[PDB]
C-alpha cells in the first residue's frame, strides 16, 4: 500500500552508500569504511577525477584558509558559510563519476561541519545526473531538532541519559512509551503550551513536518545562488516558477486562515512596528532561537542600514513599474511582454540568472536574505560563524514564523503589480469550440487528524558501544497530522468533434470575510491548482472520473530510512520519494474543514491539447504546455470576458471529522 | 450691463436641446422629449452615427456587460469607472453631427449613471468643435449636492416633503422664504465643526461656488486622461499651463490667508501626522463623506503601498534633476530647453501626453490620484463601483479641503526646484528700450459681501405630476465675496511708436512677520490680473484700464431660468460661452480690511510680437511668444527688476459693510 518500484544489484549498493550518510549524522563510526576512506582521502592527488579543474583548486584554497568548525550551526544566508557550501557543492557536482563522488563525501563527512555537509550533499544528490532517480530521506529524519519543540527534545535527552525509563508508568503520563525496542514520544504543537496571539490557531499547518519538509526540498531542487543552466528551457521561465511556488503556497495558507476565522495576511512597513510576535520553542546545540516580541520596531538602531537597503530594493521595483520599458542588469525589459515575469521573479530573488552567472557573489545583496534577517529580530552576528538563529535562517524552519508569510505575501503582491500590465484573456483565447462542461459532482470532502511517526534518532548521541552494535535507531516522535478521505471528481463534458483536451482543477474560496461571493476580478490569485491531466473527447457526451489519490501535484508520505533498508533487500524503492519528493504532501491538500462544512469552490477548465510545443520535463514534469503557470489564472480577469462554456464553477463544502484539536490525541490515562 | 451676444434661430433650437438634459438630472420624466428619443434610439443598429468604428464597438463591448448603475457616486479617479466615462465621451465626441450627439446623450441621460452622464456630457460639449460655442449651466446648478452644505440640502428636502411652509413666520426664522412663488434658503459657510481649526477663517473662499466651479471647468477644458492633439501647437506647452494654473491659484489662496492672518501654506510628510483636518459636510447615497481628523497619521497599514509609490514618484524627479540629462519615456530629457518645461508638467500630472498616447491607459498609475486617496482619509472601496467618497474624489469639491492646497503646493515646490535649472532673464530680455512707466494710479480697491442666488432644484425630488413641467424654484442664497469696479492709470514716457503688451499682477507686500518681501522670494506669489495690447506713440501719454475689462476674470454665470429668458430674445451671455474656464471676478481681490490691507501691483510693459491665430483650450493662452506668467514664470535676479518699463505700486485693499458673512443671514437683522 506504498507505491513501489523495482531495482537492480548496482542500484542497491549505491543507494546504501548514499543512505549511510544520513544516519548518526552528528557522530563518526571509526569502524565504518566511509571513515577509513574519508580520513586519508587526498584531494590534490585526485585532481584528474573532476570535470572542473578550477573548482578543485578553489576548494583547495578555501580548505587551507579554514572551513567553518564542527558542531557550530550552519545557515546559507551568511556569506562565508555559503561560500564554503558552494565550493563543497561544486566538488561533489564535478566529480567524474560515482566512486569519486562517494569518496569526496567520505572525506567531507569526516572533516567538515555537519550541517554544511548535509546541505551540500543533499543538493548534490538531487543535481547529479547519474544520481537522478535515487532516493533521499525526509528532511525531518535528517534534521530532527528543527522539526520539533524543546519539550519533546528534552524528554528524548532525559531518556537517553537514563538509558531508559526509571518509571514506565510515570513516563507514560508524559507521553513516553517503549514499543518493542523503540522509544515513542508524543508531541503537541506549540499552541498546547503557548497561545500568545491568534496566529497560534494555525500551528497544525505552519508547524506541520511535511509542509516544512516541502519548502526545504523546494530550495534544494534549485537553490537561489545557482544558475539553472542545467535545467535548459526552465532557465527562461525561472522567475515564473519562483512567483508560482510562492503564489500557490500563500493561497494554501490563506485557506487555512479562512477556516480558523482569520482573513487577510497583514501588510507591514520597514519603518513601523510589526504586530504579531514569534516565540520559537526550538533549541540549537549552542543557543535558543531568537524571539520577536509583539509590536517589534523593525526600524531600531541596529537596522538602519539594513532598512535603507531593503527600502531601496523595493523602491527600485516601484521605479520599474512606473517606467514600463527600461534597461536594467544588461537587459532591455518590457513590462507589456508577459515573458517579463522571468526578470520580475529573478529580481525579487536575486538569483544567479538575474546576472546571467553560474553562482551568486557576496556584493550582490539579496533582498530575501536581509529581509529575513531583520524580521528574524536576532542580535548582530558575533562573527562570520557565530549568529543567533531565528526560524527564518533555515528553510526547514521558515514556515513556522507568521512574519515569513507577510514577507512573501508582500513580494507576491509586487509581482501582481507587474501583472496588471498584461492584457486580460479574451473570449477567443479561452473558448473551446463545441465543448461544454454540463455537470460536476464531488464526493464528500472531509478532513481529519491522524497520528504519524518519524525516526528522530539523529537528534541523539550514541555511545561508542551503540555505534558499533549499530543500535542507532530507537527514537520515534508520534504526532497528529492533517489528512483527508480520498474523493472523486465527476465531470460531464459535451463536444461535437472528438479531440485531445487538457483538464485543470483549481480550489478557491467561496466568500470573503463579509460573506460576499468572490469575483474573479479581485481574487484570481487566491485559486489553488489541484490537478491537471489530459483526456480524449469523443463526439457526444463524456464522463470523466478523477480521484484525489491520482492528482499529479501531490505526493505520498515518505517512508522512514529503516523501512527503505528493508525494501532494498527486496529490490524495491518508494516511488514518490524518487521522482515526486518535492511535491506537496497529499494529506495536506485540503484546509481543515469545519464540522458544518466550510464553503469553497472547485474550478474546472477544459481546453484543447494542441500538440507538445513548449514542454517542461527537466526541472518539473509539471508544464508539458505552452501555457503560463496557473493558466488561465496567471493574470487579471474580467468576469464577463472570461466565463466560457468549457468552464465550470462548483460550490463545495469541506467537512471535518473526529477530534477537532490535535492535542486531544496526546492525552494520557 | 451684463455682456450680451446676439444669436440666430437655428441656434436657439440646438441650445434648447442641450440645456434640456440638465433638467431634473436625478430622475426620469417619461414624457420628456429626451425619453422618447432614447426609446426610439436603436444603439446596435447605429454604427453609422459614428466617425470612429473602434469607439462604437468598444462601447458595445462594455455596454453588453453593463455600466455603473444609477444613483452610485461617480469619480474618474477610480479606474473601472474612468474606462467607462472615456467610452461614453468617445461616443459623444465622434458623433457625425448634432442629431447624432443628441440621440446618444438622451440615451445616456436615460440609461446611465447621472454622474457619469454629466461628466462626459459637459466635456463633450466643450470639446466637439460644432458645440464649442454653446452655453452650459453653471456646474453648481448641474450638481448642487456638491455645492450645498448638508444643513441647507436638508432644509430643502424638508420643505419638499411638507409640500411648502407650515407657516411663514416659523419658516423665516429658519432662513426659509418665498419670493415670486419660489423657495429661497439662506446659507452660511460652515463653522468650526467642519474646519476644526484656523482654516475656518477662510471658509468663505474655499467653499465659494464660483471658485469650486472654476476648478471643474479647468479640468473639463483639457482632462488629464486625454491627449491635447486637438489643440495643435499648444500640445508642446501643456505642462507649462499645468504649472501656471496651480502656481496662480496658490498665489491667490496665500493672499487670502495673509488677510486673515494665517501665514504660509503648511508642508507635510507622508511619514508624519498631517495637522489640518477637515470634515466634509456631504453624503452620497450610502456614505457620509470620509472625515480626516486633526493630526491624522498618513502612514498607516492601509496606505503603506500607496506611500511607497508616492515616495518613489517624487524621488525619481530628484534623480532626474541630479543628473541633468536622463532617458525619460522615449527621448533624452535636457533640462536647459523648454521641451523640459513641457515634460515637467506632464510628469507631475501623469497626463496622456507624458506617454504620447491618445488616452490614459488602464495600468498607468497617477501621482495625483494616489495622493488624493491618501489625503482623502476614506476607507478602501467596497467594490469597483462603490467607493467611500471624500472631497478630493471630485473637482467640484476639491478646493474645499485644506489638504488640496497643501498637495499642489508640494508639486509646485518640486517644479520650482527644476526651475532652478532655467537661465534667468537678463537686463536685455526685459528692458524695453525707449519707454518708461512714470507712474501708476489706482481708484480705491474695495471688497464687500453681497447675496448670490442659484437654483438647487436638481437636488430636490418631484412626483410624476410635477416632472411633466420641468419643476425648479429651490434657490440657495449666500453671501459671496465681491469688489467694486476700479481703474488703473498708467503714465508713460516713450521714444517709439509700437504695439506693446501691458501686464498687471497682484502680489504680497509684507510677509506674516512685517518685513518687505524680496522678489527672489516672492515671484511665485504674484497672480495675473490682466493682459492687453496697446498702440503706443512717442511723448507722454497714458493708458486707462478698468477692472471690468481685466482679461482673466468673468461675470457670474446666469442661472438657466435666465438663459431661457435670454434665448427667447435671440441673446446669449458672452462670458458663459467665450470664457467659462476663467476665475469669477468677484474673487479678483482678497478680502480687505477696514483700514486697507497692503499688497502690491506689478505693472509691466513690453514690445508686442505678432503671433499667429490659434484656438487654444483656455483663456490663459494669450497670443504671445512669451512663457505663461512671464516675467514671473521663473526665478528672479532682483537687480534686473528696476527696468524703466516696470513699476511696483503699493496699494491697499479696503473692505466695506460687514466683515463677516454670517451677519447677512440673521433673521431679524439687516447689515452694514
Ligand atoms: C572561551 O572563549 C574564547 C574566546 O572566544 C575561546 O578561545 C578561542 O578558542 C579557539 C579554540 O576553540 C581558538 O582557535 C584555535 O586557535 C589556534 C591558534 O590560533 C591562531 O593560530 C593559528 C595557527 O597558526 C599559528 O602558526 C604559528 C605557530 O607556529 C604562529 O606563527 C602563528 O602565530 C599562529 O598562531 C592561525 O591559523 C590562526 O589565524 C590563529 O590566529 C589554532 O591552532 C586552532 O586551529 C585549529 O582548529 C580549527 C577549528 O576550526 C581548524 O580549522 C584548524 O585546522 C586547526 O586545527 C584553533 O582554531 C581561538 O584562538 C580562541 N580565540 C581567542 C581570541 O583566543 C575558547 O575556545 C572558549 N572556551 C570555551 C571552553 O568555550
Amino acid at each position: 500500500t506504498i507505491k513501489t518500484k523495482n531495482v537492480d544489484a548496482v542500484f542497491v549498493e549505491k543507494q546504501k552508500k548514499i543512505l549511510s550518510f544520513f544516519q548518526d549524522v552528528s557522530q563518526l563510526n571509526t569502524d565504518d569504511e566511509y571513515y577509513k576512506i574519508g580520513k586519508d582521502y587526498d584531494i590534490e592527488m585526485n585532481m584528474d577525477n573532476y570535470t572542473n579543474k578550477k573548482a578543485v583548486e578553489e576548494f583547495l584554497k578555501m580548505y587551507r584558509t579554514g572551513f567553518m568548525p564542527k558542531n557550530l550551526e550552519f545557515s546559507v544566508f551568511y556569506d562565508k558559510m555559503r561560500d564554503e557550501a558552494i565550493a563543497l557543492f561544486h566538488l561533489f557536482y564535478y566529480a567524474k563519476d560515482f566512486e569519486t563522488f562517494y569518496k569526496t563525501a567520505c572525506f567531507a563527512r569526516v572533516h567538515l561541519n555537519q550541517g554544511q555537509f548535509l546541505y551540500a550533499f543533499y543538493i548534490a544528490v538531487i543535481q547529479r545526473s547519474d544520481c537522478h532517480g535515487f532516493v533521499v530521506p525526509a528532511p525531518y529524519e535528517v534534521y530532527p531538532k528543527m522539526f520539533m519543540n524543546m519539550e519533546v527534545l528534552q524528554k528524548i535527552y532525559v531518556t537517553k541519559m537514563q538509558d531508559g525509563l526509571i518509571n514506565p508508568e510515570a513516563a507514560a503520563k508524559y507521553g513516553i512509551h517503549k514499543e518493542n525496542d523503540y522509544f515513542v514520544y508524543k508531541a503537541n504543537y506549540s499552541n498546547a503550551v503557548l497561545y500568545n496571539n491568534e496566529e497560534q490557531r494555525l500551528t497544525y499547518f505552519t508547524e506541520d513536518i511535511g509542509m516544512n519538509a516541502y519548502y526545504y526540498y523546494f530550495h534544494s531542487h534549485l537553490p537561489f545562488w545557482w544558475t539553472s543552466e542545467k535545467y535548459g528551457a526552465l532557465k527562461e521561465r525561472r522567475g515564473e516558477v519562483y512567483f508560482y511556488f510562492y503564489q500557490q503556497l500563500l493561497a494554501r495558507y490563506y485557506f487555512e486562515r479562512l477556516t480558523n476565522g482569520l482573513g487577510k495576511i497583514p501588510e507591514f512597513s520597514w519603518y513601523s512596528p510589526i504586530k504579531t510576535g514569534y516565540y520559537p520553542l526550538m533549541l540549537t546545540k549552542f543557543t535558543p532561537f531568537a524571539q520577536r516580541p509583539d509590536y517589534y520596531n523593525l526600524h531600531t538602531e541596529e537596522n538602519y542600514e539594513r532598512v535603507r537597503f531593503l527600502d531601496t530594493y523595493e523602491k527600485t521595483f516601484v521605479q520599474f513599474l512606473q517606467k514600463d520599458h527600461f534597461e536594467a542588469f544588461g537587459q532591455k525589459i518590457d513590462f507589456h511582454d508577459p515573458k517579463a515575469i522571468n526578470f520580475v521573479g529573478n529580481y525579487w530573488q536575486d538569483n544567479a540568472d538575474l546576472y546571467g552567472e553560474e553562482v551568486t557573489k557576496d556584493y550582490q545583496r539579496s533582498y530575501e536574505v536581509f529581509a529575513r534577517r531583520v524580521l528574524g529580530a536576532a542580535p548582530m552576528p558575533f562573527d562570520k560563524y557565530t549568529f543567533m538563529p531565528s526560524a527564518m535562517d533555515f528553510y526547514q524552519t521558515s514556515l513556522r514564523d507568521p512574519a515569513f508569510y507577510q514577507l512573501y505575501n508582500r513580494i507576491v503582491e509586487y509581482i501582481v503589480e507587474f501583472k496588471q500590465y498584461l492584457k486580460p484573456y479574451t473570449q477567443d483565447k479561452l473558448y473551446f469550440d463545441g465543448v461544454k462542461i454540463t455537470d460536476v459532482k464531488v464526493d464528500k470532502l472531509t478532513t481529519f487528524f491522524e497520528n504519524f511517526e518519524f525516526d528522530a534518532s539523529n537528534s541523539v548521541y550514541f555511545s561508542k558501544e551503540e555505534i558499533k552494535n549499530n543500535h542507532v535507531h530507537d527514537v520515534k516522535v508520534r504526532q497528529p497530522r492533517l489528512n483527508h478521505s480520498p474523493f472523486n471528481v465527476n465531470i460531464e463534458v459535451d463536444s461535437n468533434v472528438a479531440s485531445d483536451a487538457v483538464v485543470k482543477i483549481f480550489l478557491a474560496p467561496k466568500y470573503d470575510d463579509n460573506g460576499i461571493p468572490l469575483t474573479l476580478e479581485d481574487n484570481w490569485m487566491k485559486f489553488f491548482e489541484l490537478d491537471w491531466f489530459t483526456t480524449k473527447l469523443t463526439a457526444g457526451q463524456n464522463k470523466i472520473i478523477r480521484n484525489s489519490n491520482e492528482f499529479v501535484i501531490f505526493k505520498e508520505d515518505s517512508v522512514p530510512m529503516t523501512e527503505i533498508m528493508k525494501m532494498l533487500d527486496e529490490g524495491k524503492v518508494p516511488f514518490d520519494m524518487s521522482e515526486e519528493f518535492c511535491y506537496m504532501p497529499k494529506r495536506l491538500m485540503l484546509p481543515r474543514g469545519t464540522e458544518g462544512g466550510f464553503p469553497f469552490q472547485l474550478f474546472v477548465f477544459v481546453y484543447p491539447f494542441d500538440n507538445k510545443g513548449k514542454d517542461l520535463a527537466p526541472f518539473e514534469s509539471f508544464v508539458l504546455d505552452n501555457k503560463p503557470l496557473g493558466f488561465p489564472l496567471d493574470r487579471p480577469v474580467v468576469d464577463a470576458l472570461f466565463k466560457v462554456p468549457n468552464m465550470y464553477f462548483k460550490d463545495i463544502f469541506i467537512y471535518h471529522e473526529g477530534e477537532r484539536f490535535p492535542y486531544k490525541f496526546n492525552i494520557p490515562s | 450691463e451684463f455682456k450680451t451676444t446676439p444669436v440666430d434661430a437655428a441656434f436657439v433650437e440646438k441650445q434648447k436641446k442641450i440645456l434640456s438634459l440638465f433638467y431634473n438630472v436625478n430622475e426620469i420624466s417619461y414624457e420628456a422629449e429626451y425619453y422618447k428619443v432614447a426609446q426610439d434610439f436603436n444603439i446596435e443598429a447605429s454604427k453609422d452615427c459614428y466617425t470612429n468604428m473602434k469607439a462604437y464597438e468598444n462601447f458595445m463591448m462594455m455596454y453588453k456587460v453593463g455600466f455603473l448603475p444609477k444613483n452610485l457616486e461617480f469619480s474618474i479617479f477610480y479606474e473601472k469607472m474612468r474606462e467607462e466615462a472615456i467610452a461614453l465621451f468617445k461616443l459623444f465626441y465622434y458623433a457625425k453631427d448634432f442629431e447624432c450627439f443628441y440621440k446618444t446623450a438622451c440615451y445616456a441621460r436615460v440609461y446611465m449613471n447621472q454622474g457619469m452622464f454629466l461628466y462626459a456630457y459637459y466635456i463633450a460639449i466643450i470639446q466637439r468643435s460644432d458645440t464649442a460655442s454653446f452655453v452650459l449651466p453653471a456646474p453648481y446648478e448641474a450638481y448642487p449636492q456638491y455645492f450645498v452644505n448638508m444643513e441647507v440640502k436638508n432644509k430643502m428636502d424638508y420643505v419638499k416633503m411638507m409640500d411648502g411652509c407650515l407657516d411663514e413666520k416659523i419658516c423665516y426664522n429658519y432662513g426659509i422664504i418665498k419670493e415670486n412663488e419660489q423657495f429661497v434658503m439662506y446659507a452660511n459657510y460652515s463653522n468650526s465643526l467642519t474646519y476644526p481649526n484656523n482654516e475656518d477663517r477662510i471658509a468663505y473662499l474655499t467653499e465659494d461656488v464660483g471658485l469650486n466651479a472654476y476648478y471643474y471647468y479647468f479640468h473639463s477644458h483639457l482632462p488629464f486622461w486625454w491627449n491635447s492633439g486637438k489643440y495643435g501647437a499648444f500640445k508642446e506647452r501643456r505642462g507649462e499651463i499645468y504649472f501656471f494654473f496651480y502656481q496662480q491659484l496658490l498665489a491667490r489662496y496665500y493672499m487670502e490667508r495673509l488677510t486673515n492672518g494665517l501665514g504660509k501654506i503648511p508642508e507635510f510628510s507622508w511619514y508624519s501626522p498631517l495637522r489640518t483636518g477637515y470634515l466634509p459636510p456631504f453624503n452620497s447615497f450610502y456614505y457620509p463623506f470620509a472625515q480626516r481628523s486633526n493630526d491624522y497619521e498618513l502612514h498607516t497599514e492601509k496606505n503603506y503601498e500607496e506611500i511607497r509609490f508616492l515616495d518613489i514618484y517624487e524621488k525619481t524627479f530628484f534623480q532626474y534633476l541630479q543628473q541633468g540629462h536622463f532617458k525619460a519615456f522615449d527621448k533624452k530629457i535636457d533640462l536647459h530647453s523648454s521641451k523640459a518645461v513641457n515634460f515637467v508638467g506632464n510628469y507631475w500630472q501623469t497626463n496622456a501626453d507624458l506617454f504620447e498616447e491618445d488616452f490614459l491607459q488602464f495600468y498607468q498609475r497617477s501621482y495625483e490620484v494616489n495622493a488624493r486617496r491618501v489625503l482623502g482619509a476614506a476607507p478602501k472601496p467596497f467594490n469597483q463601483y462603490t467607493f467611500i467618497p471624500s472631497a478630493l474624489d471630485f473637482y467640484q469639491t476639491s478646493a474645499r479641503d485644506p489638504a488640496f492646497y497643501q498637495l499642489y503646493k508640494r508639486i509646485v515646490q518640486y517644479i520650482i526646484e527644476f526651475k532652478q535649472y532655467q537661465v534667468p532673464y537678463t537686463q536685455e530680455a526685459l528692458h524695453f528700450v525707449g519707454l518708461k512707466i512714470s507712474d501708476v494710479k489706482v481708484d480705491k480697491m474695495v471688497t464687500f459681501f453681497d447675496h448670490f442666488d442659484f437654483d438647487a432644484f436638481n437636488t430636490v425630488y418631484f412626483s410624476k405630476e410635477e416632472l411633466k413641467s420641468s419643476p425648479h424654484g429651490y434657490k440657495v442664497r449666500q453671501p459671496r465675496l465681491n469688489h467694486k469696479p476700479f481703474t488703473v492709470t498708467i503714465d508713460i514716457k516713450s521714444d517709439v511708436a509700437t504695439n506693446a503688451v501691458v501686464k498687471m499682477f497682484l502680489g504680497p507686500k509684507y510677509d506674516e512677520n512685517g518685513f518687505p518681501f524680496s522678489l527672489e522670494d516672492n515671484w511665485m506669489n504674484f497672480y495675473e490680473l490682466d493682459w492687453f495690447v496697446q498702440k503706443v506713440n512717442p511723448g507722454q501719454s497714458q493708458i486707462t484700464r478698468s477692472s471690468t475689462d481685466f482679461a482673466f476674470f468673468k461675470e457670474d454665470s446666469l442661472p438657466m431660468a435666465e438663459i431661457y429668458k435670454l434665448l427667447d430674445q435671440g441673446k446669449i451671455p458672452t462670458d458663459m460661452f467665450n470664457s467659462s474656464d476663467t476665475m469669477p471676478s468677484r474673487l479678483m481681490l482678497p478680502k480687505g480690511t477696514y483700514d486697507g490691507f497692503p499688497f502690491q501691483l506689478f505693472v509691466f510693459v513690453y514690445p508686442y510680437e505678432p503671433t499667429p491665430k490659434e484656438s487654444e483650450p483656455f483663456k490663459a493662452v494669450v497670443p504671445d511668444n512669451k512663457p505663461f506668467g512671464y516675467p514671473f514664470d521663473r526665478p528672479v535676479l532682483p537687480q534686473y527688476f528696476k527696468q524703466p518699463n516696470m513699476f511696483f505700486k503699493k496699494v491697499l485693499v479696503y473692505h466695506e459693510g460687514e466683515l463677516f458673512p454670517y451677519l447677512f443671514n440673521i433673521p431679524h437683522y439687516t447689515p452694514d
